[PDB]
């Protein structure tokens, strides 16, 4: 079973959506149902580290240019039934000729600022809708690449905790 | 109508390419 990699994806989205509405104060646990902590695994902790890696580099974006991460409802009409149109469109140019871990990340980020900003005008159909759309992308688009590239594991250790380090090291500046 | 969804991506691909360039390789 390949497709049962969304498992980890799943959780993925739904976690770093939910790391999201932490920023602006929302309770996550109001709109799908995250339990907690540890969600399944058998093996040890793959997801769970993907999941933080995931995190990290949607880090690095968002500190890059945060106006990209404004308000989205503003500029385009998002409502239940509506979404749908924008994120076909969105996603199309955004992963048109081109994906690699980069996107991913920046991806899953993209869905959270944009569900925070839903929800934030009474529209909350859109939050979990946009989770799933997120992870399925993958299971449905991004899969073929995902397994190609090395499974969501080599993800794990390309853009590791090491990879987003020295991006951050050679890029953040500091002074 | 939609001025996001398409000019939004298009923006966020930009920060995508220069956003991987060590990791990979």
């Amino acid at each position: 079973m390949s497709m049962a990699m969304s498992q980890s994806n799943r959780e993925l989205v739904v976690d770093f959506l939910s790391y999201k509405l932490s920023q602006k104060g929302y309770s996550w646990s109001q709109f799908s149902d995250v339990e907690e902590n540890r969600t399944e695994a058998p093996e040890g902790t793959e997801s769970e580290a993907v999941k933080q890696a995931l995190r990290e580099a949607g880090d690095e974006f968002e500190l890059r240019y945060r106006r990209a991460f404004s308000d989205l409802t503003s500029q385009l009409h998002i409502t239940p039934g509506t979404a749908y149109q924008s994120f076909e469109q969105v996603v199309n140019e955004l992963f048109r000729d081109g994906v690699n871990w980069g996107r991913i990340v920046a991806f899953f980020s993209f869905g959270g600022a944009l569900c925070v900003e839903s929800v934030d005008k009474e529209m909350q159909v859109l939050v979990s809708r946009i989770a799933a759309w997120m992870a399925t992308y993958l299971n449905d688009h991004l899969e073929p690449w995902i397994q190609e590239n090395g499974g969501w594991d080599t993800f794990v250790e390309l853009y590791g905790n090491n990879a987003a380090a020295e991006s951050r090291k050679g890029q953040e500046r500091l002074e | 109508n939609l001025w996001a969804a398409q000019r939004y991506g298009r923006e966020l691909r930009r920060m995508s390419d220069e956003f991987v360039d060590s990791f990979k390789k």
